[PDB]
RNA sequence: GCCCUGAAAAUGGAUGGCGCUCAAGCGUGUUACCUAUACUCUACCGUCAGGGUUGAUGCCCUGACGAGUAGGCAGG
RNA sequence: AAAUAUGUAAGAAGUCCUUGUUACUUAAUUGAACGUGGACAUUUGAAUGAAGAGCUUUUAGUGGGCCAUUUUUGGUAAGC
RNA sequence: GGAAUACUGCCAGCUGGGACUGAGGACUGCGACGUAAGUCAAGGAUGCUGGCAUAAUGGUUAUAUGCCGCCCGUCUUGAAACACGGACCAAGGAGUCUAACGUCUAUGCGAGUGUUUGGGUGUAAAACCCAUACGCGUAAUGAAAGUGAACGUAGGUUGGGGCCUCGCAAGAGGUGCACAAUCGACCGAUCCUGAUGUCUUCGGAUGGAUUUGAGUAAGAGCAUAGCUGUUGGGACCCGAAAG
RNA sequence: GAAAUUGUUGAAAGGGAAGGGCAUUUGAUCAGACA
């Protein structure tokens, strides 16, 4: 008798889709990715800044 | 293609593997890595108006 | 606003109850609407709609029709169901026994089943015996033999029967019916 | 009855069911059968082919029933015997005593050949039997007795 | 009969309510409402009086004293939403106030002798503390008003 | 009769508990599946660059289309194609598997619709709030995973997130999983269409045509 | 490019009016705002449909839909 | 020699094996038809949609039209 | 060389303010929070308090203000029209009835059906009752003389609902009315063929034919009624110049 | 003893017609709910 919107009303967000619990609790709406040092070679920036 | 389809289904049933005899349309495309070795992007510019007459 | 792909508020072209006021007919319905709903018994459904049908849709099944149907292999012992009235047929002589379930039986037809040793059953009686419709043969009359059907689709080179109030030569036999006077149909 | 008529429902709407352009006038297209050969021709061919012209011979002062010859089929033929007495002749099936069917007393003038009859022989007194009418009677041991 | 009778009639049985899920949860007052904050009374008999806030009652009102001997406002209820909560706060430590609750003002011409004592009781404490900050007694005796050019959507109070 | 109810009851309470932790298992696996999918593409782009090559993304398989034009004065060819994609009403929208077969249904339909590539966050927010199912005709709101599982279970897809996963990945049951979703009836963009005059290409002054990633900002103002 | 000349008609008069000149004009860009019987959500009337269930023209659950001359049917 | 328009096809009424019928037809037990019996149904042989498909009877009103875009004929042109 | 920030995007991150809505009416459903007993914002609003208890809300009406509104009816591609009818009111005022019909529908009976020309009867135009005929239907086809419907379980094939068997099911097999497609058989017409016979010109067996018919192939009709449509009638109502 | 149409009396409105619609003010008026 009422559409309830899972994106509000946490009761429903949990009723569909548990792991909502896990999601929130583990954050991972955040969650920094790891840190890599790859640098673009040479020609790439040579042509990037080209005329 | 029905000959080809019948024979495809046979070599599949003899080996007991999946059929898929209905053509699919062209699918969008797949990820590529194009290289720069030998091909350096040669940059282009629009051209001034010119009369040729 | 909508761009509809189908005619809105269009009602189903099928009869929802019979056009009759006959209170016993209504009862027979009330039975089979219960039967159809609470059982699987596809037989019950067909009979349910059958009870709604108009006279033109319930052509008599003669007593010979029932007889020739019972001659199908393995059918001999089934009980025939005819939603409609059943008629007597003098043209056959040896009539089998069996049992028939029908709305109405004509005098001759009743005497002709009974005198063959058979039995006359109404549809409620048939219901109690075959609630799921077990071991029934359903029969329908030839609705397309009606007189009026002679005239449907009348046209040139269509071979149908013109609507005519009187028949013979000099009645619509001349110009257009024969190569010799004008053309031919 | 009146109150069931559409023209009751058309009270209040101008023009009845007739349309506001072409109204309802007296006799557009002509009274009766007019122009069966001109503007109504498409209707007359297609739904009444052959309407116009003559065919056949005239026949002066034709009396019907000069031709009276009502037809009867072996398909029935046994209905002429009363239903009580029917079963005894059917079980008997003897040439010594076989039932007499006077078709003309029953109002039939010709015996046609539709249907099949049981093997019981019968005596058919009739005028005008068809050739297959007779032949099925004799095959069951009956005969045809020409009368008038 | 002047009118043919109904073939139906409804049932005169009264249906029972469904079992409603609405809890009574406790009110949360805005941060600025803390016991001892001078309030500006926005409406009502004493509207525009500057008044001291004591106790949050269980019927959601505010216990107000104001105090009587200064501005004439007695110990009294006031509604959360009809009040502007200022930034000047006198400390209520020395005010018992445990005794005033819903049924205190319970309806049960004349003023109860316990009321009048309880007033002097709560006020003698309050006026003491108000005297600690100069002009606060004068400020609480005066009435509030928007002067020409005041802009409640600017004014800090 | 008095005991055998706790039989049938405690039974389903356990089969619910079971179906639940299966969804809890699956949805966890989808989260990892996306998180690693995106993360690979990022690094693959980095890797190409370090190698002095260019990583070209694969073309999108999935496109969301909403009809931004009224239902009057439409040419008959586009009017068909518009119905065949189930957008008979202004602002309503559906998903399209991208192949050359439906690519030309986007060409013919282009002046009447805005379309692009929807993000997970969109598809999710679409299906939760505006998600409706098709069950014997009638339009059913998707409020309980059983409703999904009932109709779409034969394909897998017992969870609203299995629907959402089936959509955004395309894959095997996209045809059926998609067609189960009742076309999304969207409101008008809250905050506006951002262009004075709608019917002109997105390249031209916005609204109508393929705005690629920009479909997302749009749908989320409407939704 | 904008501006001027080229540019003559009959009652008094129309960028709709007032009026406007780093515009309230012309070209172009950026936002914010106004508001349709249209879109979105709810309530209600009705129409169609599907389903349930022993005032039977019954009771109940569920969804979709609603422009109209000439005209057809239907309930009153 | 395009564009837009347009015909046909994308299987169970299909495919393959075996071998019956005949006054047709072949020099010919050759073919042409139409069959018996055996084999192959997962994706049942592109996409999309489908809120159902098919079918019959019967009868109203109408048979002055006009407009816009583009194509376009007569006319200097026209609210032709 | 190490940051920051813009931008774009994401969070099943947290939170302040306002608006409209409160459908439903015991319980059943999916859940959440708890060790637990319980609790909940989880299949639609409850709690607490105040005022009034009447013209206060509200209805009606007249007026006033804001914005909006051309005169109907008809013909017409187009009418507010510088198109036409209409000063006002009352009362009257227009698709009828009949004969014969097409469909559809309901009812009675059914290879039949229709009692009411007539007779009997009567509580007297009613109701009740009935003999013989008659009409339609049950045979068609030819201009006509005339002939006149089973090779076969009233045929074969392809689909058919229902029923039957096997099966826990999914299914497989069997029978298959109505109906549809198609190939065949029968009857009349037309064109061949011309046997046994016979009186010699009568007779027409047998087997055929891209020919034909409003036909056969285990009957459907008949009657009474209703809407709608048909035609003839003053024929929806009023109207000629004439004869 | 209706209507058109008119006299008187009573209320009201009216800067080149009148009459209509939505909405509230005002005035006039009036129904509905408890012992
Ligand atoms: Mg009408
Ligand atoms: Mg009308
Ligand atoms: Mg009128
Ligand atoms: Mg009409
Ligand atoms: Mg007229
Ligand atoms: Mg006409
Ligand atoms: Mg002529
Ligand atoms: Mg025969
Ligand atoms: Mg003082
Ligand atoms: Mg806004
Ligand atoms: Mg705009
Ligand atoms: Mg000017
Ligand atoms: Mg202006
Ligand atoms: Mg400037
Ligand atoms: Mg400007
Ligand atoms: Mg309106
Ligand atoms: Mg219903
Ligand atoms: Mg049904
Ligand atoms: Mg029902
Ligand atoms: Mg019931
Ligand atoms: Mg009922
Ligand atoms: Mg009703
Ligand atoms: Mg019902
Ligand atoms: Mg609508
Ligand atoms: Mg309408
Ligand atoms: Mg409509
Ligand atoms: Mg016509
Ligand atoms: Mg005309
Ligand atoms: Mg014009
Ligand atoms: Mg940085
Ligand atoms: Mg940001
Ligand atoms: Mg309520
Ligand atoms: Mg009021
Ligand atoms: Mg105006
Ligand atoms: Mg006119
Ligand atoms: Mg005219
Ligand atoms: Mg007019
Ligand atoms: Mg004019
Ligand atoms: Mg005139
Ligand atoms: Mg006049
Ligand atoms: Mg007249
Ligand atoms: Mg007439
Ligand atoms: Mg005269
Ligand atoms: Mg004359
Ligand atoms: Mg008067
Ligand atoms: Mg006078
Ligand atoms: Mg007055
Ligand atoms: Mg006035
Ligand atoms: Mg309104």
């Amino acid at each position: 008798v009422l559409k309830k919107n899972p994106l509000k009303n946490k009761q429903v967000l949990l009723r569909l889709n548990p792991y909502a619990k896990v999601f929130a609790a583990e954050k991972l709406g955040s969650k920094k990715a790891e840190k890599t040092g790859t640098k673009p070679a040479a020609v790439f920036t040579e042509t990037l800044k080209h005329d | 293609r029905v000959k080809a389809n019948a024979a495809k289904r046979a070599e599949a049933k003899a080996q007991g593997v999946a059929v898929q005899l209905k053509r699919q349309p062209a699918q969008p495309r797949e990820s590529r890595i194009v290289s720069t070795e030998g091909n350096v992007p040669q940059t282009l510019a629009p051209v001034p108006y010119e009369t040729f007459i | 606003g909508i761009d509809h792909t189908s005619k809105q508020h269009k009602r189903s072209g099928h009869r929802t109850a019979p056009k009759s006021d006959n209170v016993y007919l209504k009862l027979l319905v009330k039975l089979y609407t219960f039967l159809a709903r609470r059982t699987d018994a596809p037989f019950n459904k067909v009979v349910l709609k059958a009870l709604f049908l108009s006279k033109i849709n319930r052509p008599p099944v003669s007593v010979s029709r029932i007889a020739r149907a019972l001659k199908q292999e393995g059918a001999a012992n089934k009980t025939v169901v005819v939603v409609g009235t059943v008629t007597d047929d003098a043209r056959i002589f040896e009539f089998p026994k069996t049992t028939v379930a029908a709305l109405r039986f004509t005098a001759g037809a009743r005497a002709k089943i009974v005198k063959a040793g058979g039995e006359c059953i109404t549809l409620d009686q048939l219901a109690v015996r075959a609630p799921k419709g077990q071991n029934t043969l359903i029969l329908r009359g030839p609705r397309n033999s009606r007189e009026a059907v002679r005239h449907f689709g009348m046209g040139p080179h269509k071979g149908k029967a013109p609507r005519i109030l009187s028949t013979g030569r000099k009645f619509e036999r001349a110009r257009g019916r024969r190569r010799s006077k004008g053309f031919k149909v | 009855p009146s109150r069931f008529t559409k023209t009751r429902k058309h009270r209040g709407h101008v023009s009845a069911g007739k349309g506001r352009i072409g109204k309802h006038r007296k006799h557009p297209g002509g009274r009766g059968m007019a122009g069966g050969q001109h503007h109504h021709r498409i209707n007359m061919d297609k739904y009444h082919p052959g309407y116009f012209g003559k065919v056949g011979m005239r026949y002066f002062h034709k009396q019907q029933a000069h031709f009276w010859k009502p037809v009867l089929n072996l398909d029935k033929l046994w209905t002429l015997i009363p239903e009580d007495k029917r079963d005894q002749y059917l079980k008997s099936a003897s040439k010594e005593t076989a039932p007499v069917i006077d078709t003309l007393a029953a109002g039939y003038g010709k015996i046609l050949g539709k249907g099949r009859i049981p093997n019981v022989p019968v005596i058919v007194k009739a005028r005008f039997v068809s050739k297959l009418a007779e032949e099925k009677i004799r095959a069951a041991g009956g005969v045809v007795e020409l009368i008038a | 009969s002047a009118q043919k009778a109904p073939k139906w009639y409804p049932s005169e049985d009264v249906a029972a309510l469904k079992k409603t899920r609405k809890a009574a949860r406790p009110q949360k007052l805005r941060a600025s409402l803390v016991p001892g904050t001078v309030l500006i009374l926005l409406a009502g008999r004493f509207r525009g009086k500057r008044v001291v806030y004591l106790k949050h009652l269980e019927d959601n009102t505010l216990l107000i004293s104001g105090p009587f001997k200064v501005n004439g406002v007695p110990l009294r209820r006031v509604n959360a939403r009809y009040v502007i909560a200022t930034s000047t706060k006198v400390s209520v430590e020395g005010v018992n106030v445990e005794k005033f609750n819903v049924e205190y003002f319970a309806k049960e011409k004349e003023i109860k002798a316990e009321r009048v004592e309880d007033q002097k009781v709560v006020d003698k404490a309050l006026i003491a503390e108000i005297k600690k900050t100069p002009l606060l007694k004068q400020y609480l005796s005066a009435s509030f008003s928007l002067k020409n050019g005041d802009k409640p959507h600017m004014l800090k109070f | 009769t008095a005991e055998q109810v706790a039989a049938e009851r405690a039974a389903r309470k356990a089969a619910n508990k079971e179906k639940r932790a299966i969804i809890l298992e699956r949805n966890a696996a989808y989260q990892k599946e996306y998180e690693t999918a995106e993360r690979n593409i990022i690094q693959a782009k980095r890797d190409a660059k370090a190698a002095g090559s260019y990583y070209v993304e694969a073309q999108h398989k999935l496109v969301f289309v909403v009809r931004i034009k009224g239902i009057n004065k439409i040419p008959p060819k586009p009017r068909k194609v518009l119905q065949l994609l189930r957008l008979t009403r202004i602002n309503s929208g559906t998903f399209v598997k991208v192949t050359k077969a439906t690519l030309e249904l986007l060409k013919l339909i282009e002046p009447y619709v805005a379309y692009g590539y929807p993000s997970y966050s969109t598809i999710r927010q679409l299906v939760y709030k505006r998600g409706f199912g098709k069950i014997n005709k009638q339009r059913v709101p998707l409020s309980d995973n059983a409703i999904i599982e009932a109709n779409l279970g034969k394909y897998g897809i017992l969870s609203i997130d299995d629907l959402i996963h089936e959509i955004i990945t395309v894959g095997p049951h996209f045809k059926q999983a998609n067609n189960f979703l009742w076309p999304f009836k969207l409101s008008n963009p809250s905050g506006g269409w951002g262009v004075p005059r709608k019917f002109k290409h997105f390249i031209q002054g916005g609204s109508f045509g393929n705005r690629e990633e920009f479909i997302n900002k749009l749908v989320k103002s409407m939704n």
